[PDB]
RNA sequence: UCUGAGAGUUUGAUCCUGGCUCAGGAUUAACGCUGGCGGCAUGCCUAAUACAUGCAAGUCGAUCGAAAGUAGUAAUACUUUAGAGGCGAACGGGUGAGUAACACGUAUCCAAUCUACCUUAUAAUGGGGGAUAACUAGUUGAAAGACUAGCUAAUACCGCAUAAGAACUUUGGUUCGAAUCAAAGUUGAAAGGACCUGCAAGGGUUCGUUAUUUGAUGAGGGUGCGCCAUAUCAGCUAGUUGGUGGGGUAACGGCCUACCAAGGCAAUGACGUGUAGCUAUGCUGAGAAGUAGAAUAGCCACAAUGGGACUGAGACACGGCCCAUACUCCUACGGGAGGCAGCAGUAGGGAAUUUUUCACAAUGAGCGAAAGCUUGAUGGAGCAAUGCCGCGUGAACGAUGAAGGUCUUUAAGAUUGUAAAGUUCUUUUAUUUGGGAAGAAUGACUUUAGCAGGUAAUGGCUAGAGUUUGACUGUACCAUUUUGAAUAAGUGACGACUAACUAUGUGCCAGCAGUCGCGGUAAUACAUAGGUCGCAAGCGUUAUCCGGAUUUAUUGGGCGUAAAGCAAGCGCAGGCGGAUUGAAAAGUCUGGUGUUAAAGGCAGCUGCUUAACAGUUGUAUGCAUUGGAAAC
RNA sequence: GGUCUUGUAGCUCAGUCGGUAGAGCAACGGUCUGAAGAACCGUGUGUCGGCAGUUCGAUUCUGCCCGAGACCACCA
């Protein structure tokens, strides 16, 4: 989380992954505020895709939010 | 783990008292050997008592060492008082910190002044139940000269203020218990339930705040400026608020850890010697003879009215009469302060007799209230004794 | 500091009133020179348009009790929006919390309506405010209290309101609506807005 | 510390046995290619190198370097 | 601190700084003083410019007095 | 979109040039005074000085042998690992002394390169051998440890058959040194485990391992560009410059080596000197531009110093190794052990800067079929008004004017002064009760409902359940919770610049002061009092940043007498320079593309109760390049 | 923390095992200069940091502190 001490705001994070966190990102896709969500949650999702085609799998804290915004149902479909 | 100190026992402080070039340190290590068979937490203090030159180059003490050990019934806090007149002023602040008396004078060297001032400052400091114990008793041909010994000091302690009647007079050797001869191990065995046989445990109060008194600060490598003491009231948690009170106003601090004798605490309860490292502060600013409290009863003064009980000449004390400049030194409970004696009006002298309440001025204001004893010491020889009962400031 | 401690006097040596002029016409044989104990025969050691120019930002200030420093900040924040700075900002100087109470003619007093409001007993759409420096908004629904119906100060100057037609409200149930912004004829006239504001240029 | 420092030098001491084993056991393949030019013992050459680039021994690239320079040597024939 | 020696006046009324006495300095410009243009601490750790300087006793160090 | 202040200071006195100071903000701030509180931010720049104690990198019994305890007569089952195997340990943390040149950044080339774990398609899971850890017995030693004889495992190690395809070339094919094909020769692979099905054979799913390979990623290199001061610093350089053969390299390469040549840079400033982490950025002004390089982020080096090298995809390795250097520790004096510029912490210096605090809850990361473990990372807490903002130090009424003090110094008044008392109200806070957030609108656990190439099912996709993850939390917040105007302001100046005046004292003695300048016995300047003014929960001081400083004059000076025209001239480079026709675009302007990180500078919106603060939205100059313009 | 040393005029220092309190600056009344300073005749101050022995005699011997000054603390 990074903002105002005691008032969680972290975007997303999918990043390479021997890269160290708020360093220099590989792409912004959308962003999330955990002190206040249910819409204040959003994602690009447009290349989201080719980022997941080319490596960076998704952490534990992000595969409901690709649950969330479909990703996921078109996930598995993708890969086949 | 800092070697956790545990405590499930009453907690008193012992400590051995008499002229020094007795043999106070072995008889100490003999007692401390002693109990050391009657449970762990004991060992041998001989050359532990030592710190400073010449105390151990000697074989002398100079300094109130203390050491600790517990049993299967009470803890022990073992205080060593000096002789060496002219350093009495160490001794009493053991006083200062000590529960039980053990009188340790030898026999063939009968009472000397040293005794006398010792039972006379232990008498007007405030601490009862004065515990005698013969040494050097190896001597022989002791018959008649055993029985003196224990009528001299039993008429010495009602010559002061103490009593001769309930306290049995303890009799034995020291070196041969320090060399471990069983016989006088027994002996000691015997001096040491004569101690469970009096001495009561300190009453446990909670209601007043919290109060400790300095013996000496010393700085520890890594961790800063440690000062030593005994809580007299409340209890104190790591991690509280404390103000200081002594030679300068009061100063306000935070503690940072609590150890007894290099062994941490947990919840120091009142009446435990023990030594506590504070937060961010100076060395310079907390010294031999100052005081830790809590706000809401303390205030400091330098010049306060109290009835004094003078020693008269035949008593020890002064055979002649002084003036308004007359300055003495003051050894409040844990607090060695020059002060003047700037007799209010109506009032010029203090002879043998006419015990009037007299005013003082200390170089160094002190946490006063009303029953505090303290006495009066000059030109070598203790002067007078008294207590607060006055509160001009 | 927050609070003067006095407000007499402010208005006395500046030549000004808290309220219109009623403030200070009469009271046993009042002066009516600046005051001090020298004040009386002598009256200026500097006094240009720089000397004014602190004196009518003095006058503005402690009339609308705020300190030196929000006046600043505001004045910074007014720097953030375009067109008349000043014609904007004299505006909204009325449009404080206390300042629409004020208007709305609930107390004579700025620093009363103050307490009223940092006590929490003004009622700002179903949340308890405590801060006098909220910023409004066109159509805002502004009451006190029910419960404050009973406060001696509140029932006197209920029926001897304040007649400011730039806010509109009702003293049956003290509710009120901020509705639109004000003019120079609601306001006060005793202060030059143009020294005032062509001052800070500092920050 | 990290108690995972004996460890990597034992293991270290085993693997810089084997590795300088294999390195100078290469050596002495290229000693008899230099004395004596052929076909086998080339091949037995490429089957050390190939040995070697089994593991993380030889990079990619060294290995293909050496063989093409004994090669340009070898088509002298 | 350092080996540099520098000139500097005692302000207040009288001089207390007693010949290794520890100082501290203070910059500031002057003209009365041909060949000195510093000032020291009078009224910190030493002396007090003495007092009821109501008016400026943060400069001219001084406690204020508590009645 | 936008925006520029001045005053005083020479002199009998005036003008011009010209200098000086002050009037603004700002800090990684400091001293002193005042001291309520919430939130936010921030809190060694100086001795890269050495450091008590503990910690910051471990991990996997389903990778394995073996051992121990427990249930158990036993078999076996559960729990644990001292070790071997492998993964991470080459990220992550801090500090800027050294480092003044690919240091940095930007764009391309990376035909001069690599890249295991991850992605696309895909090959295999054959067969043998030998040791060797744990262990047993010791030998030398207060200790690091070292030394031997014997016995065993593995997905450890070593060979061997074998091996789609891959690599080396030989002949040919495409092609502007690169790319693929055809034929010929040669080369090299290991490792199975777990579960399920089947009475066995055998089969199935999953994991990695080999044989690859399409990508991203990470790492590395060259070049154009400019990126401290230094002409009271003109010669420097001999692998130096270039060619030849050979070797290393992740590569090209004197990178190095054996041979042969004598070159290369430079007055458009080389060589050399002092200084320094750089950049983004932050500060200042409207502005071009000037300042510093807080914190925060990227790049660079570092681990007390100097070297060397083992390993592996990743080192000369912040908490690997050896050597020497220096200190520390002990030393039966035989000899070894340690390296906080990691969280903290002591000492010391410094004017100067916080705890040997809590949880690893959120996040990320590492490991692992799996539960799970760990992370002084991370998120928090406390101290410090160190800085910004908010909010209190009450409020209405109430005077021919309470009292006192001060001035007037004296028949009186004014001032303090609605200030005071008094009348009345109420509670951000003050003092506390009860209820009490969310951050677990993340992921995993369990059967499940449905479903997929597979079925006997595991592994998997979508939805349903909870005990599971709360230190913050007496938080926030709510209920007249109890009481309750009760809980709280100082500070600099008052002749001018610079908002504000009078009086008493000392009398050029004392003291003020930034300057003009104050005081030679009535000080609108000193010491003091009253009053006032201005700032403020902060106030004034030094240190130092830019404005004014146009005071280096791109913007924005010139050189007759205030400062400068060489003493004069000829003249190279360089700079500028008559006109017309045609060309192009080298410069110039314009449209498309990449880049100019995000945050910030600008504004809008949202969440902060509001402000501050956080997030979101659009957001510059610049280079390279495509397509044009051809007036200059 | 204790181990030693020091305290004398307004200031700086001398003060034989007591017999005076002694010098320098400041210093006051004069000599002198327009004036300030230089130089000259001279004033004088001295409870000896505070208490009891003791020296007939405490400031010259001690003890105790008071104010101040430096000296080292322990050892894995």
């Amino acid at each position: 989380r990074m903002g105002r001490v005691h008032y969680p705001t972290y975007r997303i994070v999918a990043v390479d992954s021997r890269v160290k966190r708020d360093g220099k990102y590989i792409a912004l896709i959308g962003h999330l505020n955990p002190a206040l969500k249910e819409n204040k949650c959003k994602i690009d999702e447009a290349v989201a895709l080719e980022w997941l085609n080319k490596g960076a799998k998704p952490t534990d804290t992000v595969r409901s939010l690709f649950s969330q915004t479909g990703l996921w149902k078109k996930f598995v479909e993708s890969k086949k | 783990a800092r070697e956790k100190f545990d405590r499930s026992k009453p907690h008193v402080n012992v400590g051995t008292i008499g002229h020094i070039d007795h043999g106070k340190t072995t008889l100490t290590a003999a007692i401390c050997t002693v109990l050391a068979k009657e449970g762990k937490s004991a060992a041998t203090r001989y050359d532990q008592i030592d710190k400073a030159p010449e105390e151990k180059a000697r074989g002398i003490t100079i300094n109130s060492a203390h050491v600790e050990y517990s049993s299967d019934k009470r803890h022990y806090a073992h205080v060593d008082c000096p002789g060496h007149a002219d350093y009495i002023k160490n001794m009493i602040t053991g006083a200062a910190q000590m529960d039980g008396a053990i009188l340790v004078v030898s026999a063939t060297d009968s009472v000397m002044p040293q005794t006398r001032e010792h039972i006379l400052l232990a008498r007007q400091v405030g601490v009862p139940r004065m515990v005698v114990f013969l040494n050097k008793c190896d001597i022989a041909t002791d018959e008649e000269v055993q029985e003196l010994v224990a009528e001299e000091v039993r008429d010495l302690l009602t010559s002061y203020g103490f009593d001769g009647k309930n306290t049995p007079i303890i009799y034995g050797s020291a070196l041969k218990a320090l060399e471990g001869d069983p016989k006088w191990e027994a002996k000691i065995h015997d001096l040491m339930n004569a101690v469970d046989e009096w001495i009561p445990t300190p009453e446990r109060e909670v209601d007043k705040p919290f109060l400790l008194a300095i013996e000496d600060t010393m700085t520890i490598t890594g961790r800063g400026t440690v000062v030593t003491g005994r809580v007299e009231r409340g209890e104190l948690k790591v991690g509280q608020e404390i103000e200081i009170v002594g030679l300068r106003p009061i100063r306000k601090a935070v503690v940072t850890g609590i150890e007894m004798f290099k062994k941490e605490l947990d919840s120091a309860m009142a009446g435990d010697n023990a030594g506590v490292l504070l937060r961010g502060v100076d060395r310079k600013e907390v010294e031999r003879g100052q005081v830790l409290a809590k706000p809401g009863s303390i205030k400091p003064h330098k010049k306060f009215k109290a009835e004094i009980y003078a020693l008269k000449k035949e008593e020890g004390g002064r055979h002649t009469g002084f003036l308004n400049g007359y300055r003495p030194q003051f050894y409040f409970r844990t607090t060695d302060v020059t002060g003047s004696i700037s007799l209010p009006e109506n009032t010029e002298m203090v002879l043998p007799g006419d015990n009037t309440s007299i005013t003082v001025e200390l170089i160094a204001p002190i946490a006063c209230e009303k029953g505090s004893k303290f006495s009066i010491r000059e030109g070598g020889r203790t002067v007078g004794a008294g207590s607060v009962t006055e509160v001009l400031e | 500091m927050k609070y003067t401690g006095s407000i007499f006097k402010r208005s006395r040596r500046l030549g000004f009133s808290l309220l219109e002029n009623n403030k200070e016409f009469s009271k046993g044989k009042k002066r009516k020179t600046i005051p001090g104990q020298h004040g009386n025969r002598f009256r200026s050691s500097t006094m240009s348009g720089y000397a004014q120019q602190l004196q009518e930002k003095q006058r503005m200030q402690y009339m609308y009790g705020i300190t030196d420093k929000q006046f600043r900040r505001l004045f910074r924040l007014v720097l953030k929006q375009r067109g008349n700075l000043a014609v904007n900002l004299f505006r909204v100087l009325e449009s404080r919390l206390d300042n629409i109470v004020y208007r709305m003619g609930f107390a004579p007093t700025r620093r009363s309506a103050r307490q009223l409001v940092n006590h929490g007993h003004v009622l700002l759409n179903d949340r308890t405010v405590d801060t006098p420096s909220i910023i409004l908004n066109p159509g805002d629904k502004v009451r006190l209290k029910a419960k404050t119906i009973k406060i001696p100060i509140v029932k006197a100057a209920s029926e001897s309101g304040v007649v400011s037609p730039f806010v509109e409200t009702n003293n049956k149930t003290f509710e009120g609506t901020y509705v639109r912004f004000p003019e120079r004829s609601e306001l006060p006239a005793g202060i030059n807005e143009s020294y005032v504001v062509e001052w800070y240029k500092r920050l | 510390n990290i108690k995972s420092n004996e460890k990597r030098l034992r293991q270290n001491i085993k693997r810089n046995l084997n590795n300088k084993g294999q390195k100078t056991k290469l050596k002495t393949n290229v000693k008899n290619f230099h004395k004596e030019i052929n076909l086998d013992n080339l091949g037995n050459v490429y089957s050390q190198a190939d040995r070697l680039a089994r593991k993380g021994i030889i990079s990619t690239n060294r290995a293909r370097r050496l063989k093409s320079r004994n090669v340009a040597v070898l088509n002298k024939t | 601190t350092n080996g540099f020696e520098v000139l500097t006046y005692i302000p207040g009324e009288g001089h207390n700084l007693q010949e290794h006495s520890v100082t501290l300095l203070r910059g500031g410009r002057v003209k009365d003083l041909p060949g000195v243009r510093y000032h020291i601490v009078r009224g910190t750790l030493d002396t007090v410019g003495v007092e009821k300087r109501r008016q400026q006793r943060s400069a001219y160090g001084a406690k204020k007095p508590k009645a």
